[PDB]
RNA sequence: CAACCAGGCU
DNA sequence: AAGTAGTTAAGCCGGTC
DNA sequence: ACTACTT
């Protein structure tokens, strides 16, 4: 229990089957997860005891946090990766199934709107019903980059009387954000209307979603057939970028950078190059994955993984690390006994150059488990020690 | 749980009629969601189906050995001979309706490990019971019914 | 005939490829669920345990003995259980069948869905007889024993639905296609280089007529025509859990104008 | 199938756990601390085998 | 039961944390496993061959 | 030829060869 | 544990009634009913034929939430019909269809072999 | 520290959670073998004790 | 550890095709890959069934009482 | 306001569907005033379009509202005398300086923009507003 | 694996070759030519972690010894054999892992992490950790109904006798957002 | 309603 | 200048005395 | 580990 937020109160709906259910925007907040993780709930007891609860902590309150200014609690998972397609001018819906949508929002003032196309087929866009759930007065204007009041690339986003004008809709105006659809809701039409605003949006969201299906495997994965060898030159070049300046330090030829060894501006140069490297190998593919690529769908969203994900899956891992220094000689004067020693080049100091679709070589492999071994280990004592201090 | 720290627990059950399925009838028995993938970069996964996808297809005992001169490409080319789509993705049909899925699913095989814990031998609830004696105060332990 | 035409293409004992023609995806769909899990079937769902000594435990074979399947031609004029009135069950409402193994041979002793017998009147009628496709005529084989081991069970078969269980389930799979040449866009195929090229197409792209270009988007387009294969198990015939799907999903429909009269009066 | 290598006191099946530590015998340098009246260490710890 | 019959203990100490050990070394290839090792607590401490 | 080289393959005969003798807890007993 | 008993999915229990029907009040001459121990597979298609009587303005379903075997289904149609008749149809006709289609099936299974 | 700044407690109850997209927010769904453990003190009233004599 | 009856995914009966199975393997010196399109198990969900299944039963039988 | 406020007919000058497998923004100018712009995101599966064009562009607040029915209208009135008719809002009113106006309209989602300025009295800054195209 | 470059027709090179192989197999098959053999024979050595300190190793027997005289772009990528002072070479890589680690497949395919926690979740699984379970009194255990083999496998199962007694089943997954749940 | 040692899960 | 005690995340769940 | 007052 860290903060307010982890302790809420909550009304009972007795259900069926032995395990507590809980709405999942609200999920977030707990920092609950499902693969088996427990939690407590404690039954008031006092007529005056439960006031203090449902008049202090309840969730709809606690939504806009003062941790830091801004709401605590928004869309994730599959309704907010749900909700970027729902949105896309691309995307048209009609009649038989709006229907069902708008009946799905449990105040639905029981009046069809207008589709936005009458023409040949009567069309709805995601927007439109999706609006049915955005009450009325909540007005908003973002402007993300190449936005303009006609937003080209469908940005920013503008979201007048309650209804939406244009933008894509994901993370940065439906989520846990600033200037939020749910900070302005919330302070806006109250914690109420706010709380039941994750509901409708959700069970609309959720509901299309259900039927358009998502998804995810291998295949997108896998960078373009050019955009791979493009990228394994990348990494090669940056390979001798490296090697020169192997040799050049080797002749004795470089100025020690003020305040470091020869040695320390060595290394220094050296790696700022592979990584620098990696970074480019993925970018790469990064954008050469087009919209269909689920990853990347996904990512857009902001429903998870990111730039670094697609980069060690699809391009190039990256050179592992322990303490600063790349892989060391723990082995005199070099890595493992597969190598001879005072060797430095990158395949040695630890860089992986196989991406996770190719797959790592024994050293890649034992590399790389030295560089997680710390992580795993930190991670076992930034927790701890963060534990003392929070107390 | 899968082979890849994959952990997770149910949290719905459905029958066939509910299922989403493809075409020529088959059906899952889970279904996991597309999002702890790109995080997690647990790529393994998704391999190990396609892999098993074909073996299953094939009957020839999948090699998912550590460093072999396996290879995506190959396992795709080879369950493409079998005629399903080449990644492993088929189309499916939503079982309340019937229409077919504007997407494809990443179907196919995997080894799953059903692990100790079960939820009806943890959920535990008390209202006033056992006390401690030195205490006063609740035992401890849901074995012992304590709070 | 009148509506929604059929045209059975090829066809057997244990399957129905055909092609359901003029129906709306809707009522296509809803005759498929049906098949799958609301045909009253008849199965194993009591098993008294006597005397067991294999290396299965109790409740093991029990499991088993629901899935195996029993005759259910006639399943339609036995009751259930539950709406007969006898303390329990009755020959009206119930089969019994018996089990009984030792093993005699040096040799592995096997025990099949043959060996069961059925002890109460079937007041004569097809129903609950350990159906068996086997090709020697054994089928299902419930467990193995050693040396003297034993086991005397008793079983009676019900009535009862997939809902309430899958073993009284008698479809198992049902092929569902439509629109072969994905020409209402109802997906978005996937793909790296070409959709045609990495997209398998199927066996039923024949008995429709391919896109060709030029031609606008046909949005009018509705969806009729499914290829569709009802396999089945054995309790009840290929036919059947087609023409008794397509009935029990109608007595449904039915129940809802039925209850709407009653409804009418008070 | 059983590959042994434990035991059964009292009749639970017990396993002796491997046990780490540093080799006897043998010599070694270690550097000492800024705030140290020593600079380095030769240490070899003697054990009878 | 494998498993287990293969994993070692190595005593933690005071300063415990720190990693000396706690981390995966060079001379540990072919020799120990770089994968298995249990999550946090004595994470690295115990090791299987 | 009864002396030519071995490739990848080949490994794994030799691996049986070895559990066949030691088996997974050897050090236990020995 | 806390687990139902599977046959709930389709037994009207103790005092309930398969349907039940309460007026919408968002909406003039529209009307919500609730359809007990039933599923997608009656509903979509009640929902589906009621999508054909052109005097039907409206005409949606939803499955409250899993655990619970039940519908509620919202139909709104022009003044002067009543929608309860609308249901009514668009129930026949299923029916009337679905005939139909068990006469055809069985005409081609008989001229068959195998 | 462990008695008097924290301690076990009655009426409280504990198992394994799972998300559930149809739950208001601020809800929470809880196994019926719980409700039917814990408990609420209820003060009989004119206002309840029709209700309450039901439960009873 | 017994032929499971029926398949899990879609409940097609597959508890006689055992020793079916077993032989178009031994005597038969057929290939499992096929030996299964042999006795109708089509799609995978099936052959999943008994290409995996590890008959156990045996090994527990060979024991005593 | 049931009469039409604005109308004219514009040729393709070009139109684009940047990754949009069933939407291009498109733009031309008027046959007339060579002021009057025009950019129009069109569902081009419901009404394909290849530049340079012949189209007829119309406004107006109705077509002779509230829940929206179905057809019934087989025979009712129609300003359908059109191949593509939306409906939409307008949010802005910009002026380009000078006396030229322009607005813009968003038909859930789907935008627009208009040029000129002779709608004096005619566009109003109303939440009405079918969109037509004909030819 | 031991080398020396004891090929007066050639390189530097391995001391067991396809005839001790075959010699093997022959035993194997059988079920004289051990493993106590590859040893006396000198041909393979047990060179501890001190030792191994002034040695060099090859890891591929083969691909890191003939000479260098197209390259496939689905593969990884490799470095090279770029030497001859190889007085050993690695059995197998795979045999760095252990146990757990030896049942995960494609860990080569992992962020590392991933895999150390299959390694300890594994040992939380179910499945028939002996044949005699009906005659042994534990307190507690789990045995599951119908186990199955793995589909995908790995050349390490086959002496941990994974196939024999297996800790889960091949479900027939699929990976979509579905009701939600 | 004991402790103390010990081990494990998130 | 070394040394030597205290604090060291939080909740839940087999063996001897 | 890490800080304080002891060693
Ligand atoms: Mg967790
Ligand atoms: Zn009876
Ligand atoms: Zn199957």
């Amino acid at each position: 229990s860290l903060h307010k937020m982890s302790m809420m109160a909550h009304r009972v709906k007795v259900i069926p089957y032995s395990t507590f259910r809980l709405n999942l925007s609200v999920t977030s907040p707990y920092n609950a997860d499902f693969d088996g993780d427990e939690m407590n709930l404690h039954v008031p007891q006092s007529e005056e005891t439960r006031a203090e609860l449902s008049q202090l902590c309840a969730v709809p309150l606690q939504i806009v946090s003062p941790q830091s200014n801004k709401p605590c609690m928004g869309i994730v998972q599959d309704t907010l990766c749900g909700i970027r397609k729902l949105t896309l001018r691309d995307t048209f819906i009609e009649l038989d199934q709006v229907l069902n949508m708008l009946y799905w929002v449990p105040d639905w003032d029981g009046v069809i709107p207008t589709p936005a196309i009458i023409k040949p087929k009567p069309l709805w866009s995601g927007k439109q019903i999706l609006s049915v759930a955005i009450p009325n007065g909540i007005h908003l204007q973002r402007f993300d980059e190449g936005t303009t009041l006609l937003s080209p690339k469908d940005n920013g986003m503008l979201i007048i009387d309650g209804q939406i004008i244009f933008g894509v809709v994901e993370k940065k105006t439906v989520g846990s954000s600033n200037g939020g659809l749910i900070h302005v809701v919330t302070r806006e039409k109250g914690p109420q209307v706010c709380a039941k605003l994750f509901g409708n949006i959700q069970k609309v969201v959720n509901f299309w979603l259900l039927h358009n299906g998502f998804s995810t495997g291998i295949g997108d994965t896998i960078a373009d057939g050019p955009t791979m060898r493009e990228i394994t030159e990348t990494i090669a070049e940056a390979k001798k970028k490296v090697l020169d300046v192997t040799k050049e330090a080797q002749a004795n030829l470089l100025t020690a950078k003020h305040g470091m060894t020869l040695r320390e501006s060595f290394e220094d140069n050296v790696v700022r190059f592979l990584n620098e490297a990696r970074d480019k190998a993925g970018r790469l593919a990064e954008v050469n994955l087009k919209d269909l690529n689920n990853v990347k769908q996904m990512v857009m969203a902001g429903s998870k993984g990111s730039f670094i994900n697609i980069a060690q899956m699809s391009a190039c891992v990256g050179q592992q690390s322990v303490e600063g220094k790349r892989i060391a000689f723990g082995f005199v004067d070099r890595t493992l006994p597969h190598f001879s020693k005072d060797d430095y080049s990158p395949e040695s100091k630890g860089f992986v150059e196989n991406s996770y679709l190719r797959g790592l070589t024994p050293q890649e492999f034992f590399f790389h488990a030295m560089g997680g071994r710390e992580g795993l280990i930190d991670t076992a004592v930034k927790t701890a020690e963060t534990g003392y201090i929070q107390r | 749980a899968s082979r890849h720290g994959q952990k997770g627990t149910i949290g719905i059950t459905y029958r066939r009629e509910d299922m989403p399925f493809t075409a020529e009838g088959i059906v899952p028995d889970l279904i996991i969601n597309p999002h702890a993938i790109p995080s997690r970069m647990t790529v393994a996964h998704l391999i190990e189906c396609l892999l098993s996808k074909v073996a299953a297809l094939s009957g020839n005992e999948g090699d998912a050995s550590p460093f072999t001169d396996i290879t995506v490409e190959g396992i795709s080319k080879l369950l493409r001979e079998h005629g399903y789509q080449s990644r492993g993705f088929e189309v499916m049909y939503n079982g309340h309706t019937g229409k077919k899925l504007m997407a494809q699913i990443f179907f196919g095989p995997t080894y799953y490990q059903r692990l100790r814990h079960m939820v009806d031998d943890k959920i535990h609830a008390r209202a006033r019971g056992p006390m401690q004696v030195l205490t006063r105060q609740p035992v401890e332990g849901r074995s012992r019914d304590g709070g | 005939e009148e509506g929604p035409q059929v045209k059975i293409r090829e066809a057997s004992k244990d399957n129905v490829d055909f092609i359901l023609s003029n129906v709306d995806l809707a009522m296509a769909n809803s005759l498929r669920r049906v098949m799958i899990a609301e045909i009253p079937t008849l199965a194993i769902d009591s098993v008294e345990v006597e005397t067991n000594t294999t290396v299965l435990a109790d409740e093991f074979i029990a499991h088993r003995l629901g899935l195996i399947p029993l005759q259910s031609m006639d399943i339609e004029q036995l009751e259930y259980s539950r709406d007969c009135f006898c303390e329990d069950h009755c020959d009206k409402c119930s089969v019994v069948l018996t089990l009984q193994a030792f093993g005699e041979s040096e040799s592995t002793t096997n025990v099949y869905s043959k060996d069961l017998v059925i002890v109460s009147n079937l007041m004569g009628r097809n129903i609950g007889h350990p159906i068996i496709q086997d090709k020697e005529g054994n089928g299902v084989l419930i467990c193995k024993l050693r040396k003297g081991q034993e086991l005397k069970l008793t079983c009676v078969a019900k009535k009862g639905i997939a809902k309430e269980h899958a073993k009284w389930g008698p479809a198992a799979a049902i092929e569902f296609e439509y629109d072969p040449w994905n020409k209402l866009k109802h997906t978005d195929y996937w793909y790296e280089q070409d959709s045609a090229k990495e997209w398998p197409q199927s066996k039923n792209c024949e008995y429709e007529d391919p896109p060709n270009e030029g031609d606008p988007f046909d949005y009018k387009a509705q969806a009729d025509t499914f290829y569709m294969n009802v396999e089945s198990v054995g309790s009840i015939p290929v036919d059947q859990v087609v023409v008794r799907g397509i009935d029990t999903l109608q007595k449904k429909v039915a129940s809802i104008l039925l209850a709407l009269t009653q409804m009418d009066q008070d | 199938f059983d590959m042994g290598g434990y035991f059964i006191i009292n009749g639970s099946e017990k396993v002796l756990i491997a046990q780490e530590r540093s080799a006897g015998n043998i010599v070694q340098v270690f550097k000492k601390a800024a705030p140290s009246p020593i600079s380095h260490v030769a240490e070899i710890r003697s054990a009878l085998e | 039961t494998l498993s287990h019959l293969r994993r070692t203990n190595t005593p933690i100490g005071r300063d415990g944390k720190l990693a000396k050990p706690r981390q995966l070394h060079n001379t540990h290839w072919g020799l120990v496993c770089p994968a298995e090792t249990p999550e946090g607590q004595a994470c690295g401490l115990v090791k299987n061959l | 030829d009864e002396s030519a080289p071995i490739t990848a393959e080949d490994s794994w005969a030799v691996i049986s060869a070895f559990f066949r003798e030691k088996g997974l807890v050897s050090q236990q007993l020995d | 544990m806390n687990a139902p008993d599977r046959f709930e999915l389709f037994l009207l229990g103790e005092g309930e009634s398969k349907l039940k029907i309460d007026p919408d009040t968002k909406a003039p001459n529209a009307v919500v009913i609730t359809f007990e121990k039933e599923d997608h597979t009656l509903g979509n298609l009640i929902r589906a034929e009621l999508l054909n009587d052109r005097k039907v303005l409206f005409a949606a379903y939803k499955v409250e939430h899993p655990f619970f075997a039940r519908f509620k289904l919202r139909i709104q149609t022009t003044e002067g019909y009543d929608p309860k008749d609308a249901l009514k149809n668009a129930c026949n006709s299923i029916i009337n269809k679905l005939g139909a289609l068990k006469t055809n099936f069985e005409t081609e299974w008989n001229l068959q072999t195998l | 520290r462990g008695n008097l700044m924290g301690k076990r407690v009655d009426f409280s109850a504990r198992t394994v959670i799972s998300g559930d997209p149809n739950l208001e927010l601020d809800q929470v769904g809880v196994p019926k073998s719980i409700a039917k453990t814990l408990t609420y003190p209820e003060v009989v009233t004119p206002y309840n004790i029709d209700r309450l004599t039901q439960l009873v | 550890m017994i032929v499971p009856v029926r398949c899990f995914s879609c409940g097609k009966v597959v508890g006689d095709k055992w020793e079916s199975y077993l032989n178009l393997l031994q005597e038969d010196e057929l290939d499992e890959g096929t030996a299964l399109s042999r006795l109708g198990l089509k799609r995978y969900c099936c052959r999943r069934m008994i290409l995996t299944h590890v008959d156990l039963i045996e090994k527990f039988l060979r024991y005593n009482p | 306001m049931s009469n039409t406020l604005f109308d004219d007919i514009f040729q393709v000058s070009e139109v684009d569907p940047g990754r949009y497998n069933k939407v291009c923004r498109i733009e031309a100018a008027s046959t007339t005033q060579d002021q009057c712009k025009l950019t129009l995101d069109i569902n081009v599966e419901l009404f394909p379009v290849a530049a340079q064009d012949s189209l007829t562009v119309t406004i107006a607040s109705s077509l002779n509202t509230r829940s929206w029915r179905p057809p019934q209208a087989g025979d009712r009135s129609l300003a359908d005398d059109y191949d593509y008719v939306m409906y939409g809002t307008a949010y802005k009113f910009e002026e380009v300086s000078k006396d030229l106006i322009a607005v813009y309209y968003s038909f859930g989602g789907l935008l627009m923009r208009l040029e000129g300025n002779y709608r004096n009295l005619n566009n109003l800054k109303q939440e009405n507003a079918y969109l037509l195209i004909r030819r | 694996f031991i080398v020396e470059d004891d090929e007066s027709l050639g390189h530097k090179e391995l001391k067991v070759r396809k005839g001790h192989i075959a010699k093997l197999m022959a035993t194997e098959y059988q079920d004289e030519y051990t493993w106590s053999s590859l040893l006396n024979e000198g041909l393979v050595e047990y060179i501890d972690a001190e030792e191994e300190e002034s040695i060099l190793i090859a890891m591929q027997p083969e691909d890191l010894e003939p000479a260098e005289a197209d390259v496939d772009p689905a593969k990884r990528i490799r470095v090279s054999h770029h030497a001859t002072t190889f007085t050993h070479c690695e059995i197998h890589p795979s045999m760095i892992l252990g146990v757990a680690a030896s049942i995960i497949p494609f860990p080569d395919h992992n962020q590392s992490p991933r895999n150390t926690y299959q390694s300890a979740m594994g040992k939380q699984a179910m499945g028939v950790f002996l044949t005699n379970y009906n005659v042994r009194m534990d307190t507690m255990a789990n045995i599951l109904y119908y186990p199955q083999k793995p589909l995908g496998t790995t050349r390490a199962m086959e002496y941990l006798k994974f196939r024999e007694l297996p800790a889960g089943q091949n479900a027939i997954v699929a990976i979509a957002c579905y009701s939600g749940y």
